[PDB]
RNA sequence: AAAUCCUUUAACGAGGAUCCAUUGGAGGGCAAGUCUGGCAGCUCCAAUAGCGUAUAUUAAA
RNA sequence: CAAAGUCUUUGGGUUCCGGGGGGAGUAUGGUUGCAAAGCUGAAACUUAAAGGAAUUGACGGAAGGGCACCACCAGGAGUGGA
């Protein structure tokens, strides 16, 4: 509420795990 | 890696930011350093100051007087 | 561990060259380097101001 | 450890290396090689290349032609060798860059009285930056002068070319026996194995036929008959033509060689279960009316104007690092909403899986890039797939091309066709390290719409330019810095390195002018770009280690919003802000050193930035290039 | 041999942004900056149409 | 130091033996020994010092003295509690 926020980890790209 | 015997070698690139000039799998004229095989004062176990990168030198690439074929 | 690559090269304020005239090249440089040292010399009590006496 | 046994070791090493070299020489040109292909580029205007090619033409010729261009086959059993010449005009940037990326020996023809020409200089810098297969110089007017001007003309040539080509001899062409000497030369030459081409399989297009599905569809079977010069081209894999996008093919077949070294059957089908298919993106979608709150709490030329404003902003962002004049009316915490300060730019963390846009739902991120690349190149190298080998004169019936491709080939534009390795048609986030040629001095901003040649592709795009460090956070650049090497970043198809990175810009009406050139770094969206903003100030009250600074904000609680973010100072001092005082922008700040009156107190603010989504594949047809 | 170059000579050919001199260095050995900006400029040094760097080898040993 | 002298003013005979410090008296081989081990004896690599004599000033967690109720003792007034 001043210099911080939520911004959680949601929705990524298709990772082709080796 | 060298060509002429198959020995693998650690070699050194002299100037700043000149590692950006070299990409993997490119013909590099590796030259040695000056204390006949001993390491340099700061760097452990590194023998050889690379001069040429694909038939041009680093002293031209570091001054920009030529361009690098590939 | 490859930390950084070329940080000090391209991040100077890239000051280009000013304009001058040429040096005398060949013999006339030796005439100058003789006359600048041993003809219009100032008698000096300790000889502390060198050829690049820059403050 | 003896006189004899170590000479024996020398003998074994000579046998090994000569066996390797005779392995790699016979399989290029001849009774196994497709042909040996030579492209021909003159530089000046005085070169009459019909006279050149008719000196050069003879053995046995087999004369093809096109609508404008005129390529042909050449065969001599005397040397047991196939040449395939193909002539080009410099400046025709589309044609030359499309068929010198699949050429195999470049022959530069030169005028006698000077070296390059400017159109040839342009094409020469382009061909330098996308990789020379093999150059071999030549001249034409040396016999027309007796010995005096002949010798001095050759000396002027070797002085005017050794500032670009540092060491080569000028094989002159006056007689057809000079053409014989030139052909004996080009037969035996060390081919620079271009590392991009050998890791795939690519056909040239010697002949093109077309059968539409329906003619009003303007889609139909394309028929490319030509040789195979890369790896073993597999049939389940895809295919790309360099001018007209990427598209999946139906039938491979092997008709006979029309032109041997000396004088309908198919081997494979499609089946679509194993055949990879066209998924370009992710295929899944009681207060009084009087009193205040106080007592209630007690209760044409516009383009040149744009150019000159760009030169103004390059002055104001190159005399200065990233200085930003402050807003005045909008609340300065709102317009700088998603900004947060780092204590140290190198060290303090930043979550790469935090603020991903709605367009990051439409990319394929590799988990381990290097080992996936090693696995794909390992299956390329030591395996054999079921498709046709090298040298095979094959035709491909491609299911889904349009007709204007065929018409552009009937003009004389060359078609190529290289297959893709697994995961090379899907879109992801590409990172190109790149520098600027001193041919163009035009400003190049961040989201300029440019044209890329990242590894046999051709596409308009919109990058973001960056510092090139091997750290986590990389800074956004706001202009293309004229001497550093930067990193552009774009939503684009994914391509395995190495690959050359050409960039050029529309001057006016198809005058593609070259700006940028480089190679392909690691391709992954994880490399997040950090855009910085410097907010300025002035220290108008100066005490011992504590100072009151204005002109950095204009509210009061802006300072309550940007409170933990540390200041810094051009004289090196590293302080951070205490309470604000004014209702206007004013604050007291603690410091470590004493503050000069000639100071500029300034803080830094950061966000994550990422490129825009433009992958329009079509590139407009270039015009002949000329001098500015 | 026949030439070219060299020599001898007619004609044109010099105002300094030209008919333009580079290569290394400036803490010590070791010659020459506590100059200015964030490696560059300017000045200076040694040699000079040559100077670096690597390697073998010799003197210093 | 009466030899550690007669040594750049460098030659009385003659044996062993040292060439920066580590790696190392390790390897490995030969040899002796019942054995432990002894004798001879590397190199790869690493490091700008390791060492030998002599020679001086701060801190003492070193010791002695000497002073002071901006120290103590004997005590007073207290403050610190509201």
């Amino acid at each position: 509420s001043i210099c911080s926020t939520a911004s959680n980890l949601y929705n990524h790209p298709q990772l082709i795990k080796y | 890696q060298l060509i002429k015997n198959g020995k693998k070698i650690t070699a050194f690139v002299p100037n700043d930011g000149c590692l950006n000039f070299i990409e993997e799998n490119d013909e590099v004229l590796v030259a040695g350093f000056g204390r006949k095989g001993h390491a340099v004062g700061d760097i452990p176990g590194v023998r050889f100051k690379v001069v040429k990168v694909a038939n041009v030198s680093l002293l031209a690439l570091y001054k920009g007087k030529k361009e690098r074929p590939r | 561990s490859l930390a950084r690559a070329g940080k000090v090269r391209g991040q100077t304020p890239k000051v280009a060259k000013q304009e001058k005239k040429k040096k005398k090249t060949g013999r006339a440089k030796r005439r100058m380097q003789y006359n600048r040292r041993f003809v219009n010399v100032v008698p000096t009590f300790g000889k502390k101001k060198g050829p690049n006496a820059n403050s | 450890l003896s006189r004899v046994d170590q000479r024996h070791r020398a003998s074994q090493l000579r046998k090994q290396k000569k066996e390797a070299v005779l392995a790699e020489k016979r399989q290029l040109g001849g009774k196994d090689g497709p042909p040996h292909q030579v492209l021909v580029v003159p530089l000046h205007s005085r070169i009459s290349l019909p006279e050149a090619m008719q000196l050069l033409q003879d053995g046995t010729v087999h004369l093809n032609e096109l609508g404008n261009t005129q390529n042909f086959m050449l065969l001599c059993p005397r040397l047991k060798h196939r040449w395939f010449f193909t002539s080009a005009r410099p400046g025709d940037l589309h044609v030359v860059l499309d068929m010198a990326k699949v050429a195999d020996t470049i022959l530069f023809l030169l005028d006698p009285l000077e070296g390059w020409d400017s159109t040839g200089d342009y094409c020469l810098s382009c061909l330098f930056a996308q990789g020379l297969p093999t150059y071999t110089l030549a001249v034409q007017g040396i016999s027309g002068l007796p010995l005096k001007k002949q010798i001095d003309t050759r000396k002027k040539l070797s002085k005017a070319v050794e500032k670009r080509f540092p060491h080569d001899k000028l094989l002159l062409l006056d007689t057809q026996q000079e053409a014989g000497m030139l052909l004996r030369q080009l037969a035996n030459q060390k081919q620079q194995h271009l590392a991009f081409r050998d890791r795939r399989a690519y056909l040239f297009a010697h002949a093109v036929d077309f059968v539409p599905s329906e003619e009003n569809n303007l889609v139909g079977t394309l028929k490319i008959s030509g040789y195979v010069r890369g790896q073993t081209l597999n049939v389940n894999r895809l295919l790309h033509i360099v001018g007209y996008g990427d598209f999946q093919m139906k039938q491979i077949d092997a008709p006979g060689d029309p032109f041997p070294l000396n004088p309908k059957v198919l081997m494979k089908a499609d089946p679509g279960r194993q055949e990879s298919l066209q998924a370009e993106v992710i295929p899944d979608p009681k207060v009084p009316k009087g009193t205040s709150s106080y007592q209630a709490e007690w209760i044409d030329e516009e383009a040149e104007a744009k150019m000159l404003e760009k030169y103004k902003q390059e002055r104001l962002e190159e005399m200065f690092p990233d200085e930003v004049d402050t807003p005045r009316d909008v609340a300065a915490r709102i317009r700088f909403q998603k900004y947060r300060g780092l204590k140290s730019f190198r060290t303090s963390p930043w979550d790469p899986k935090e603020n991903l846009p709605q367009d990051y739902a439409r990319i394929f991120q590799f988990q381990n890039f290097t080992n996936t690349r090693k696995s794909i190149f390992k299956e390329v190298e030591e395996k054999e797939v079921e498709g046709a080998e090298v040298g095979w004169y094959v035709t491909l019936h491609v299911s889904e091309v349009p007709v204007s491709v065929v018409e552009c080939f009937r003009q004389g534009t060359p078609l190529i066709a290289f297959s893709l390795l697994p995961h090379e048609q899907k879109m992801s986030v590409l990172n190109m390290v790149v520098r600027r040629d001193p041919g163009n001095t035009e400003p190049v901003k961040a989201k300029e719409e440019l044209i890329f040649h990242c590894g046999f592709r051709r596409f308009r795009a919109s990058p973001l330019f960056s510092q090139h460090t091997a750290a986590d956070k990389h800074k956004l650049q706001r202009f293309l810095t004229a001497d550093m090497a930067l990193v552009a970043t774009v939503y684009a198809p994914i391509t395995f390195p190495p690959a050359s990175v050409l960039l050029f810009k529309q001057k006016s009406n198809g005058m593609h002018s070259l700006i940028a050139t480089g190679h392909l770094m690691s391709v992954d969206p994880d490399r997040m770009v950090i855009k910085r903003v410097v907010l300025s100030g002035h220290p108008f009250k100066i005490f011992t280690k504590m100072a009151v600074v204005r002109y950095m904000f204009f509210n009061r609680e802006d300072v309550l919003w940007f409170k933990p973010v540390e200041l810094r100072t051009k004289w090196g001092r590293r302080g951070h802000i205490k309470e604000p005082l004014g209702t206007h922008g004013h604050m007291k700040c603690s410091f470590d050193g004493k503050l000069k009156s000639q100071d500029t107190v300034l803080m830094n603010l950061y966000k994550r930035v990422f490129p825009k989504w433009t992958y329009d594949p079509y590139v407009p047809e270039p015009v002949p290039w000329l001098k500015s």
